[PDB]
């Protein structure tokens, strides 16, 4: 008919647009080019049990051919933790994250068959009775969270299985942290209670950033969190040894932190540690966000902070919390689509040239608003004042449960 | 860059509305080469035609057909759906949004001629049936 781009191959039909005046159709198509931008840039990604949530969260951004999924081919590595087993994995984001590896929760006594057929589908496993050795999996958690027939079972599908867990809580959450690492001189701290702190604090942790605090997708590193007991007038020595020369960054109240904790933290790093807390948990994640360094400072674009996600907090049952675990290493990573060999590619997944097309330049990474039922303001008027000129581009929604009243609001700031 | 693929400045065409395209073309003995690419893969250089006609009339869900004259066609297997946007019943932009996934810079281009930024030397805008009208092609449906 006309001179124009010719169509795709898999186009499902042909739309002809008719119209008596010229201005009728012009804003038709004005209008349906808004629409589509908004459609196509808010996603939602959960699952009917905390397991299946993971899973999902798995399938759309690791070995998947999205367009704004974080590794288009497989993966080598899983972090698994208990169900109901917050506590024992809750700072495994940075660990997944790192690792270039999802997290997925399993039940206690048995391995789930979702979970089975997870780990194949990601690692792209061809045999369960062969040697799948180039795999391994993460268990986070006791024996009572993490029972024996579960690390046999997997073990039987020809798996690597390591074991971090402890003889308590803290003890758990210590070899986790290690697992992470301490490669940047700055860590975060939460207290026995504060699950919803470490959540808000989770996506920033997870994000793979250069000593500048640049962004830096190819050798970045992740920051560790640890929890402690706050309800105590020091600290303990275990997690002494472990803070060591630290920029430490509390994240909770005196409540869960307490003042003692804080001073002894001061006392056994050298530095004042940087308290972001609120009077609650929503207060204490509006400071997240609107902290410079953390969302802005990383970029290596004229613009600012354009992509965001939203997850549940633990107001109500505590364990909900799961969601913002796995989908940490996640957000921390988006703006780019990379292959196996670390290159960003298109949707038809062939590689980018020239300099403006840079990774590290078309990486835009995103918080995680932690919101189940309400939207705070201090949360409103830091992304507000992150955002870009141009305005944003991604929302991802994380999890079943969250109020659409959250969702539309935050299509409001980012103008979508 | 002689190679038609998604994106190319050229024509498209249903595979429906293939042997009156490819007509145009007999008679135009080189307005006085026409070659022929099934699914990406040769077929013909320039009966063959009827080869030609057979693929075109066997096309499946996710087959095509490209053909090259300095200027570029393709054809391919979707189906035909017209919106005449002036009337009720009919898709919004945002339905038609959720259920398709369009293409924004073709979408961005069609409206700078609309609104006058650009002289419709390639006819974009088309004066035929008595209407203004314009054909899109959307890349998929949203899952
Ligand atoms: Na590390």
């Amino acid at each position: 008919a006309a001179k124009a781009s010719i169509a795709d191959e898999n186009s499902p039909v042909k739309l002809t647009l008719k119209s008596d005046k010229k201005k009728d159709l012009k804003d038709y198509v004005d209008d349906l080019r808004t629409y589509n931008n908004g459609y196509s840039n808010a996603i939602e990604v959960a699952g009917e049990d905390r397991i299946e949530t993971a899973i999902a969260l798995s399938q759309k951004y690791y070995n998947s051919d999205d367009e704004n999924a974080i590794f288009r081919d497989s993966v080598d590595n899983v972090v698994l933790v208990g169900g109901n087993a917050i506590v024992d994995g809750l700072v495994a984001s940075p660990l997944a994250s790192e690792k270039k590896a999802p997290l997925l929760l399993t039940s206690k006594d048995k391995l789930d068959s979702s979970v089975k057929a997870e780990i194949k589908r990601v690692m792209n496993i061809k045999s369960t009775t062969g040697i799948n050795t180039s795999k391994k999996v993460y268990l986070a958690g006791g024996v009572n969270s993490i029972s024996k027939e579960v690390e046999n079972e997997l073990k039987d599908m020809g798996l690597k299985v390591t074991r971090l867990a402890g003889d308590d809580r803290y003890e758990t959450s210590l070899k986790i942290a290690d697992e992470v690492g301490l490669d940047n001189d700055k860590a975060f701290v939460v207290g026995g209670t504060g699950l919803a702190d470490a959540m808000s604090i989770a996506p920033v942790a997870s994000q793979l950033r250069n000593a500048n605090g640049k962004m830096d997708l190819a050798d970045g590193d992740a920051t560790p969190i640890v929890v402690v007991d706050g309800k105590a007038k020091t600290i303990n020595d275990d997690v002494k040894d472990f803070l060591d020369d630290s920029q430490v960054d509390i994240i909770g109240g005196e409540n869960s932190v307490s003042k003692d904790v804080e001073n002894a933290i001061d006392d056994a790093t050298g530095k004042s540690p940087d308290r972001y807390s609120g009077d609650d948990r929503q207060a204490t994640n509006a400071k997240v966000i609107k902290e410079s360094s953390y969302y802005q400072d990383n970029l290596n674009n004229d613009k600012k902070v354009v992509n965001f996600f939203v997850a549940k907090d633990g107001s109500t049952k505590e364990d909900q919390l799961v969601d913002a675990l796995a989908a940490a290493p996640v957000a921390a990573n988006f703006g780019v689509t990379l292959n196996s060999d670390g290159k960003p590619v298109d949707k038809d997944g062939k590689v980018l040239t020239g300099s403006d097309n840079d990774k590290n330049k078309l990486v835009s990474p995103a918080p995680i608003v932690l919101a189940t039922d309400s939207l705070s303001s201090d949360q409103s008027v830091s992304i507000s004042k992150v955002l870009d000129k141009d305005n944003g581009e991604n929302l991802v929604q994380v999890g079943k449960g969250i109020a659409t009243s959250v969702i539309n609001k935050l299509k409001d700031l980012l103008s979508m | 860059m002689s190679k038609v693929e998604t994106g190319d400045q050229g024509y498209t065409v249903v595979q429906s509305k293939y042997k009156k395209a490819v007509e145009q073309l007999q008679k135009g003995l080189l307005d006085g080469e026409i070659k022929i690419f099934f699914e990406g893969t040769l077929a013909s250089t320039i009966y063959c035609l009827h080869k030609v006609d057979n693929k075109l009339d066997n096309l499946g869900d996710g087959d095509y057909v490209d053909f090259l004259i300095i200027t570029k066609l393709r054809i391919l297997n979707a189906k035909e759906e017209t919106i005449d946007i002036d009337a009720s019943s009919s898709k919004t932009a945002q339905d038609l949004a959720k259920k398709y996934v369009f293409n924004k810079t073709d979408l961005n281009t069609l409206y700078r001629v609309l609104n006058g930024d650009e002289a419709d030397t390639n006819r974009l805008v088309e004066e035929v049936s008595g209407k203004y009208q314009v054909v899109l092609y959307p890349e998929g449906k949203r899952v």
